[PDB]
């Protein structure tokens, strides 16, 4: 399997990792496929580069 | 955030719409996000037409 | 620029050959690219592969 | 609906905002679908990074 | 690298695992990296789905 | 044709050509399309950004 995500410049490293470990989890759980055939790709971008209810997100703030 | 899942065609409704929902839920676990900000897109395909670390399948 | 426009199955030949113009037009308006620049790829789904702003089809 | 755009780096946000209403409008004219259910990104990038007929593009000029 | 690769329908299975096969090949060559970075996906459309250079199938 | 390449940043622009070349014509051998008819982007990022094997993979060495 193949994923990726495109979200807003800002999160740590540590972040990522979270989020990679948890789609990893269940991607292998709902494809029975190991870490081994799985990809995973995100790709960043600034707030204006993203609109959602219509509107341009701001650029990401923590918490 | 955007996710895009590309995996191989067979799986169930109910377990890839538990799929999505699971997505969900681990984007908003792991870095905050609220679900009215995430959108997921399921793509399903040939094993044929995928390949990872260089692997052809068969 | 390349647009891929991710849809819900459904629409008539006709309709999707107009989304293709309307989309390379308003491309062109809004941020002045030349058509011979402008690239679409359509691509059709079941709404249950689908989630925007964290909904479930259903 | 998503709807996705990959471009050169370089447009400013008054014109990603004109991008954003317009690509909004025709794709929920064609389908019948909300505002409220359509998402756009826009991906950004060096003209290098781009290849139109086998040419890589220069860089865009604001 | 993830490479996708959005192509019209009408390839045979054999010359699509092929195509694959060239795509990892001229990567690697091209860039140097090894297979085990490399993934690929290969997906099919109808024709009229597509559009380069403002281009409508049929016209 | 659309072709696209996520990969980390840090490929030269004679690597990037190369790169651009190669697939073009690949995917025109296989499709009987001209190079008029194929579009390739190069999207790059961060090596945090790439995950294969599980892991994370570093910033890619050298660099442009």
């Amino acid at each position: 399997p193949m994923i990726s995500c495109d979200m807003r410049y800002g999160r740590t490293d540590e972040q990522k990792r979270a989020l990679s470990a948890g789609l990893l989890r269940v991607i292998s759980e709902a494809t029975g496929e190991p870490r081994e055939n799985i990809f995973f790709v995100i790709r960043e971008g600034s707030g204006i580069n993203f609109v959602q209810h219509g509107e341009h997100l701001p650029d990401y703030v923590p918490g | 955030p955007f996710i895009e899942c590309h995996i191989a065609t067979g799986l169930s409704v109910a377990r890839k719409q538990q799929l999505i929902r699971d997505v969900i839920d681990v984007t908003n676990k792991s870095i905050g996000s609220d679900p009215k900000i995430i959108n997921v897109l399921l793509v399903e395909h040939a094993e044929a037409n995928m390949s990872i670390s260089g692997r052809i399948h068969g």
